[PDB]
């Protein structure tokens, strides 16, 4: 979910007409390392899913500091 | 002029004929030759432009009015050609694989154009009349296109994966786009080497001939499909030596001009007149 | 309402000019693109045919009235194309070496033929007339002919004896066999694999029209040497990209139509003077 | 002719006859024998289509105009029937099993039809008048329809469940189904196997006699239920052998033709004309 | 609409003033400055152009119609520079020790130059007029000037010899020489460098106006030694700031407006003269 402080997100309350274009990409899984306490140290390495876009929506952020209405 | 453009001029049907200008016009005229870099190989001669002009003096051209300007090919004079001199005759050798590059190139410096910049980083674009062109050259053009819909999205392509955008044009060192009029279109084009403009085609060019060099009748310098016009500035020949082509030029240069009208040069030696 | 009989119809010189039709015509007409597979292919998109159907639509044509039919190549194609639409354009791709099949095929498609059986095994076959030609379609079409004289014997060839015979197609998918007027013929066909027909040339086909993409004029739709008419529904298109065609195509389908009438066979009038 | 199709013709009721045009007629016409395989098999000789063709020459008939087009069965020839000649005279063999089939096969070949493509699996269809009809065939057409309501529901059916929709029609070579007119119906029908058109009976044929060989009046070329009409071109004849059935249609073939009229054979040999 | 023919023109007195065009004109034209390199320095604002379009604005020129280009130093923009807005104003910064230089770009960009080419290989060239120039640019130009007498000899030069020949120019980007009338000269011209061309200087060009920051009136746009005409389209500005000089410019760009006129040959009228 996306929001910015252009004047598309300043008062987004009611939406219609909502419609998106979105080009795919890769999210490639990095080596994590477990600390065990003795011994070898296992890593979990690899992974890798292509996001393709789907519908778009209505959402909000809800963070500790700014409440966003975004898409 | 200007002032009174907008104003009728009447004739007389019995106005008695005025003498030949076909000298006085020779006198006051400069002549450029157009040719491929393989027929200068050919005729292997570092004199020979000395010999055509003699031969044009023979023919009526004072010394210094014909010019001859060398271009490697259809390809290279495609970008951004400048016709320099009041008479322009073009000697393009055809290639049966070149149809359509030939055609463009024909239909760019036979025609009057006014041309605009495009920033396709910024703005979609449309062809509002079918006078409307979109004329891209340079070192090469690779124009991809995307329709788009009444909410700026893409249709059967995604805005922003260019992957998914329609291609018309690869690696070209000219070409004339005609995407149907009314949609607007995102356009990802080679920027770094190849500039795109909107041109709105104004009518013919009578100062500028085309000679075709062997082969037939392929030129279309119209992007409607329904017409295929032969101007009488689009000449064929057939060849096997290219002496006998310039041979041929020369003894028919005032065929030639004839063919051709005054007051067509501009200033500038450009394919097209900018707006920006 | 009186279907049987031609009738004059009488006009004055200076009724009126009705009201342009050609909203109307698009909006009550259906449109039938021909294009090769291997357009498709270069393409490489899949609602392709949606687009094309939205740019239809920016041009006047109700969503679904226009229909776009894949074929192989120019051979398969020829094998008894039908042709259902109210306004047909086929895009034929132009090869060098098919210049008879183009123009066999476009000579089928672009007139209006009236075919009767042919029963080679029982019946020898003359043509009348200039307009009466053998048609022949199938997978493979093989024809040999042994012309006789007044006494049904062969001429340059033995009836029995079918090695004879004087080849005029083999391996053909589509055939017009022409062979002199008055002259009984035997003919050798593969029924098998190939049907061949006696048919009439009555007149033009007036709403199918053909756009050549690729070489020069070579199509001749006359089987008489002296005449290669090149009508308006012929037409021909420099190309690179299959994009760029389909663009054109859609950007001038006004063009395109009014080059094309209503097929006079396929309306009411019609009715007991042969169909409809 | 069409600019005059909508004009009176006058006539004066003293105007001599013209002489017989049976002769003319012959030498300019061809003539279609549609027969099935067992006719044939029974005969068991091949060349009795050349004595066939000799005793039709005795008729008046020039050798070339007689041609003969086996079938083998009433319900394999309904699949999209082609008539190719001026004249046909189809014979059926009378099964009293199949009564519904001969009649459908007359109704197709006894009267001219106009015929739409019809996309069962996206929209619904109804029948419009008495006069339209949804005429199916192929290898194994089964049509199922479940009729819908003001508010898109099906009616003794479930529009989503195939499997309570109502049969109409189980693997049939050719089927002619009328339903209840102003009805939206969803229907299911093996595309696979078969097409459904929504055609439109526009009059009788007059160029295709049908003359049915042995058992009762079954015919019923109308799916009104209380009009049976027995036209003039729907003959019938008793037999105890293809021979004399032969014999008798040589004998009589000017009965039979006079019968029929000319005009109508359409330019497609198909049974119904086709718009998409 | 009637091109190419100067119909006089006869107006009137009393026929009253149209109200200001300045606004019209305003919103639909484009202006150009153009400023040194230098000025953005001092500037140090990112921004600049964007509150310069802003308060052109506030003046009246609609938003995207104001073009900032730039350029190193008079030597860079000396090298053909193209000046395609409707309206053109050059900030060109004074140097004492460029003063020919400056005078020939303003000479270059102030007045309408014809130019056909030049090939000093193979041509002997001579000034008809006193409207006739030789303007060199490019890299570097470094001509060097033989005139010949009436016997084709070098005159204190040999034809051969191209040390003995006269310098007229030294590594220049822009040159205007002028030499003898009527006297044929032998160029010696760094060809691979730099291009020369053959130009008669036709009238004023309007649209360009040269605001000359700092200095003193040095600009000598004419060869004529008698004549120093100050033309309203050269300002002279003191400067301390560059801020100062482009709060100038904008503030007064409707006095800067009123000193030019629209291109008289840039414009539909020209038709058939030089352009559009
Ligand atoms: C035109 O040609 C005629 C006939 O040769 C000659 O007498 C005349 O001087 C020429 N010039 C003009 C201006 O008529
Ligand atoms: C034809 O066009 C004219 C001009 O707009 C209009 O007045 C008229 O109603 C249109 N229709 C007919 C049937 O004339
Ligand atoms: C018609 O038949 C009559 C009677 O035999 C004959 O005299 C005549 O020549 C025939 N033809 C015409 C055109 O009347
Ligand atoms: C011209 O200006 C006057 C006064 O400023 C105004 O009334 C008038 O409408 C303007 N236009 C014309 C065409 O007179
Ligand atoms: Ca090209
Ligand atoms: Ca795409
Ligand atoms: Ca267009
Ligand atoms: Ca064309
Ligand atoms: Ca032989
Ligand atoms: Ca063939
Ligand atoms: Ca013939
Ligand atoms: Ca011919
Ligand atoms: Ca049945
Ligand atoms: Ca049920
Ligand atoms: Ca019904
Ligand atoms: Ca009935
Ligand atoms: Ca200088
Ligand atoms: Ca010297
Ligand atoms: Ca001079
Ligand atoms: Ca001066």
């Amino acid at each position: 979910d996306y929001w910015d402080d252009s004047q598309a997100f300043r008062n987004m309350v009611y939406v219609r007409s909502l419609a998106a274009n979105l080009n795919s990409v890769i999210c490639t899984g990095g080596d994590y390392s477990f600390a065990l306490p003795v011994g070898q140290w296992p890593v979990m390495t690899g992974g890798a899913v292509s996001l393709h876009s789907a519908g778009v929506t209505l959402s909000t952020q809800f963070t500790d500091f700014v409440s966003l209405n975004s898409l | 002029q200007n002032y009174g453009i907008n104003l009728p001029i009447t004739g007389s049907m019995d106005t008695a004929y005025a003498n030949s200008t076909q000298e006085e016009t020779f006198l006051t005229s400069t002549l450029c030759l157009y040719y491929p870099t393989e027929a200068a190989t050919e005729i292997n001669d570092n004199s020979w432009k000395d010999t055509l002009s003699q031969l044009f003096l023979t023919k009526g051209w004072p010394t210094g009015s014909v010019y001859f300007k060398e271009y490697t090919d259809i390809a290279s004079f495609s970008v951004d050609p400048q016709l320099y001199c009041d008479y322009n005759v073009v000697l393009m050798k055809y290639d049966a694989t070149l149809q359509l590059d030939m055609s463009e190139l024909a239909d760019l410096i036979l025609n009057e154009w006014l041309c605009n910049p495009m920033d396709i980083t910024l703005y979609y674009y449309q062809q509002t009349d079918e006078a409307n062109k979109w004329i891209s050259m340079g070192s090469s053009c690779t124009i991809k296109v995307c329709p788009l819909n009444t909410q700026t999205l893409g249709i059967g392509c995604l805005t922003t994966d260019t992957a998914t955008f329609e291609e018309v044009a690869t690696a070209e060192k000219l070409v004339i786009t005609d995407v149907v009029d009314g949609v607007n279109h995102k356009l990802d084009v080679t920027t770094a080497t190849c500039t795109i403009r909107n041109c709105k085609k104004l009518g013919p060019r009578e100062n500028v001939a085309v000679i075709q060099v062997g082969g037939s009748d392929v030129l279309d310098i119209t992007a409607d499909p329904t017409t295929a016009p032969q101007t009488e500035r689009m000449m064929r020949i057939n060849w096997k030596k290219w002496w006998q082509v310039f041979y041929t030029v020369v003894d028919y240069v005032n065929q030639i001009i004839q063919a051709m009208s005054k007051r067509s040069r501009s200033l500038n030696s450009a394919a097209f007149y900018y707006r920006i």
